[PDB]
């Protein structure tokens, strides 16, 4: 079960013993990053931290107390110490709180890790805020969401997903304070 | 390089007083190992470029 | 130092010099054949970036005033300190300051033994380098 | 310029010319051997210019096998002179020339690619090539400890 | 003969003037891709404390991936990780493997194939032209598992400054097929998570490795483009530095040539002169 | 325009001419710092490629034809609307016929009072600016 | 072959190698000046690359030892099978020894009618079209 | 430079003058032609720098 | 290339420094206060000695 330990400490044996010597040993995604999963601390009582994430930006490296995650099996809240979960997200709404205030972003679905450290990871393609969507082009597309119903399941399976996700920004577009 | 230093060696300091020369100089072909400035360049003392 | 040749002080030069400086003038060539490739700033081998931090002392212990001679004695002393590695890690910027300390502290009595054999006996390079590690170096 | 590269006796090998340089007076695989040495040696001369100003990283593969090869031919081509070892220090190496054949062989064919370049650098024949290989390769690991002073206040 | 240098002349004045103008223009796209990179470096964090890091598996299929520039004018970088691919294929093929050679740049499918011409089977290329996203490297990486592998290695040059690149390997592992087998220790390191996907936690492993894959292809062709910017800015300043000093020694010969030439003539006007008066 | 010398033209030229000729003459002086650099329109930078396209402008607004030598205010006049605004829309292919539409649309009693003062007075200026934005420009 | 000219022209040269020798000229031509881009092996391109190893196996094939003058017929059918693509399968170091292994392996009553017609008669270009088949080539 | 490319009769069209180049005199559709070609190969000799 | 804030901040000071030195070798000239009014400075050595 555990009869193959690879690693970057056990990778630079093997490339060593049959590299040649003009070449170092090529690095590691693990050597660029400092905060791991099932080390120690990282908590300290209420705000742990929490990193969002797209392919082309960083939106959030702060520290928050909860954060507010739209599951495929619903909305969920990760307090400080949280259960380790790799969760699916559907497209919905990210709330990231600190007190009074939180950051809500809209987002287009990916999952989101919460390791047992207490680090969060939200990891999502597209996080369009709440302030930057139209209410009026929602409408002109989940029309032919609706009404269009192909042969194929590959077209299904694309305006099924169409629906789900104009459908979660019809809810939190029209209730907004 | 007699006729140069025939002009230049003139321009010295005396004991009774000195004539200092300032001397514009012109670089024939943009060429410093041209003859003229070759040959004038082992008199001067100081260069003072005035650029553009 | 590429180009200066001299093929006839050869069998002329200070045997005292001659078995110091047959070492300055290699490291001087091999300075010379790394900043001639190096200059890209490509990598460190860290073999060859110590001969040129090496290169550039005999480089700075090789650099003289004006109208100010040195005698042959204290000339193949200044290169004993430095291709001996006793100015090894001071400053570059110091070596002028730092080859007038070796001069000044060394024992006035072993340029006088040095003069007289015109050669680095055995009995000399072991006091020599005693004398050479009582040396107030600049900078530390 | 060859002679400021340090390759001496720096004759130019792309300009000296002989009329025994001919495959009827001296053999088949000499003058082989000969006019392979001057091949490699014209196809670096006509890479020199975008060597000097786009770099040795752009050319191709043949091509920077023809440079490595040619840099060790133009260094395998010098050698000390016994007329010359009151000034440099080297022993003189006379080469035979069946010796100087082989060796260029050697490099031609491939066999020496593994050398580093100054293996070649004032040298006799091909078998100095790789004495002085293992020579220059244990130096760098020429490394030893505690100084070995035995000169620490010697009794009189 | 005194005029060819004086055309060779202007040949080297024109080239130290192309050079300089594309180590700015180098310089430009490197200064605006380094902003796309270092936001484009978070989301592999996630990634990487949660699957670990295990270059060195026993897959028996790999698919490695060697991430190469397409303008070829940028200095060794892609003979590097060419060098760095040949090591790491003489690292993990010891068993009796098979392994799928791919290649994102045209600089690697004209250096992958004389290493290694059998086990290329893939050239992407025409990355780098417009831009580079993320739909881009995802539609790359479902061409990738077109293929059935249990591994996939990713060979780049990440962009740690504007003097260094550190050849970087980067490693993904299959999701039941091999990264469920690699972190069982002693039970597993994976049971301490709960997964709260729509369907059991293999399809959750098969998604998360899937869009694994594409952040790392994504981070691994930005790094790698910034870093070819980088590179080819300093290396069209070793390039003009070096067309300035050939365009000083030929304009200091051509000088020569020009005096020995005025001289020449009138020596031979002098002697015609005298010949007759 | 870069090798052409004279020595005397500071203070011996038309005063309306000296007005705009400082700027043309300025502005051409960077064309050809980057004209030669950037051959190839792809990848540049947006105070280049500004630069760039002025001195295109300016070097298609110089070129004249032969034995149609222009009088003095008109050439003023063409330099004016090429330095200033009122031409960085005409591509290139178009300002050898937009000079000539600006010199013959614009009301032409600003020649005879830009000949007679030597200058550009700024109610002239201000009518020079007003009478160039109505011409019709055969950029199409 | 760029230089050398020769102002009578092809108008006295022998029939057949005249047949070969506008091909010859035309296809090293074409190799000498996709070449200065050669240097660049790495991007197969696949039109300019099988004219550079085409150009390549004529520029090889005109190499001669000296002292040895080969009678015309053979020079002809040298080239002729070089400008045909019989040699393509060889490689570009090792066609001195092919040509000579296709003129001493074809039969030598090719070369008593090709001297006698004076030309490539058609009753003879498929003769040895299928001569030059029937034998080997050292290479693969 | 026109011959070794094969191009014959070998006319460098960017050093062929002709005093019938005026306007006036073959007309302006001729001429502008002309023009263009001479403009369209001096710009090609100028990007030959980069092209080659 | 890069831009003025991509360099260290010595290299602000060798800026600032240096763009205070090519002003203040800049003097104006008692000949040509006639045509600029200002009057001109004629400065000793030991001044500029101590100011630079």
């Amino acid at each position: 079960e555990a009869a193959a330990p690879a690693g970057p400490k056990e990778f630079t044996e093997v490339w060593n013993k049959k590299a040649p010597s003009t070449l170092i040993v090529p690095e590691f995604p693990s050597n660029y990053t400092a905060v791991k999963a099932v080390g120690e601390g990282q908590v300290h009582g209420d705000a742990f931290p929490v990193n969002f994430y797209t392919p082309h930006s960083i939106l959030s490296q702060a520290q928050k107390d909860t954060v507010v995650l739209p599951g495929v099996d619903g909305y969920f809240g990760v307090k400080a110490s949280h259960v380790p979960t790799i969760a699916q997200l559907k497209p919905g709404v990210v709330e990231l709180h600190s007190g009074a205030e939180s950051e809500k972003f809209f987002v287009s679905g990916g999952f989101a890790f919460v390791h047992p450290n207490g680090v969060t990871d939200i990891c999502v393609l597209e996080a369009a805020t709440l302030d930057q969507v139209d209410p009026a082009a929602v409408k002109s597309a989940l029309a032919a969401a609706s009404a269009a119903q192909p042969t194929d399941e590959f077209e299904q399976a694309a305006n099924r997903a169409a629906i789900e996700l104009y459908s979660a920004l019809e809810s939190a577009v029209e209730a907004k304070a | 390089a007699t006729d140069l230093g025939g002009l230049q060696e003139r321009i010295t300091t005396t004991t009774k007083g000195s004539i200092t020369s300032v001397q514009a100089v012109y670089v024939p072909a943009d060429d410093l190992t041209d003859p003229a400035p070759a040959t004038t360049f082992a008199h001067l003392d100081a260069t003072t470029v005035l650029s553009r | 130092v590429g180009l200066s040749v001299s093929r006839v002080g050869s069998a002329a030069q200070f045997p005292g010099m001659k078995q110091v400086a047959g070492t300055l003038k290699l490291e001087l060539a091999q300075y010379r054949e790394v900043a001639a490739f190096a200059q890209f700033g490509s990598d460190l081998d860290a073999a060859t970036q110590y001969v040129l931090e090496r290169g550039a002392r005999l480089t700075e212990m090789l650099k003289q005033k004006q109208f100010a001679p040195i005698p042959i004695e204290r000339q193949t002393v200044a290169v004993y300190a430095a291709t001996k590695g006793f100015l090894d890690k001071v400053r570059v910027q110091d070596i002028v300051a730092a080859e007038e300390a070796v001069i000044s502290q060394v024992n006035p009595a072993v340029f006088k033994i040095l003069k007289a054999n015109g050669k680095i006996t055995p009995a000399l390079d072991a006091h020599l380098k005693a004398e050479l590690r009582k040396v107030k170096l600049p900078g530390a | 310029s060859i002679a400021e590269l340090g390759i001496y006796p720096a004759v130019d090998p792309l300009d000296s010319t002989s009329r025994m340089l001919n495959p009827n007076v001296i053999g088949a695989e000499h003058y082989n051997v000969a006019r392979g040495v001057q091949k490699v040696l014209q196809d670096y001369k006509n890479l020199q210019d975008i060597i000097a100003i786009l770099g040795m990283d752009e050319l191709s593969e043949e091509d920077k096998l023809t440079v490595a090869r040619a840099r060790k031919i133009q260094r395998f081509l010098s050698q000390p002179f016994q007329v010359a070892e009151v000034f440099t220090g080297t022993p003189g190496k006379y080469v035979d020339l069946a010796d100087t054949i082989s060796g260029f062989q050697g490099v031609l064919t491939g066999k020496y690619d593994d050398l580093p370049e100054m293996a070649f650098y004032m040298v006799g024949d091909i078998k100095e090539v790789k004495e002085k290989a293992d020579k220059m390769a244990k130096d760098i690991a020429s490394r030893k400890e505690a100084d070995n002073k035995k000169v620490s206040e010697e009794l009189k | 003969s005194n005029q060819a240098v004086k055309q060779r002349i202007r040949a080297i004045k024109n080239i130290g003037k192309i050079t300089k103008a594309m180590k700015m223009v180098a310089a430009s796209k490197m200064k605006n891709a380094q902003i796309a990179v270092e936001q484009s470096r978070g989301l592999v964090d996630p990634f990487v404390r949660l699957f670990g890091d295990f270059p060195a598996v026993n897959s028996n299929k790999s698919v490695v991936v060697a991430v190469t520039s397409d303008k070829g004018l940028c200095g060794g970088l892609n003979s590097n990780i060419t060098k760095y691919t040949r090591a790491t294929l003489a690292t993990t093929e010891s068993e009796g493997k098979d392994v799928v050679v791919v290649s994102i740049g045209d600089k690697g499918r004209s250096q992958l194939t004389r290493i290694e011409s059998q086990r290329y089977q893939l050239a992407i290329a025409d990355t780098y032209k417009v831009r580079v996203t993320f739909g881009q490297a995802s539609l790359i990486v479902e061409e990738l598992i077109k293929h059935n592998p249990q591994s996939y290695q990713i060979l780049f040059n990440k962009f740690r400054s504007a003097i260094s690149f550190k050849p970087t390997v980067a490693t993904i592992l299959s999701p039941d097929l091999l990264e469920k087998q690699l972190e069982d220790v002693t039970g597993n390191s994976l049971d301490a998570y709960d997964i709260e996907a729509s369907h059991e936690r293999s399809d959750v492993l098969r998604d998360l490795t899937e869009f694994h894959l594409g952040v790392t292809l994504y981070n691994a062709m930005l790094e790698n483009n910034c870093s070819e910017h980088a590179s080819r800015m300093s290396a069209m300043e070793n390039s003009t530095k070096s067309a300035g000093e050939m365009l000083g020694k030929l304009t200091l010969d051509y000088n020569r040539k020009r005096q020995a030439t005025i001289t020449t003539e009138l020596i031979e006007i002098i002697a015609g002169a005298s010949a007759l008066m």
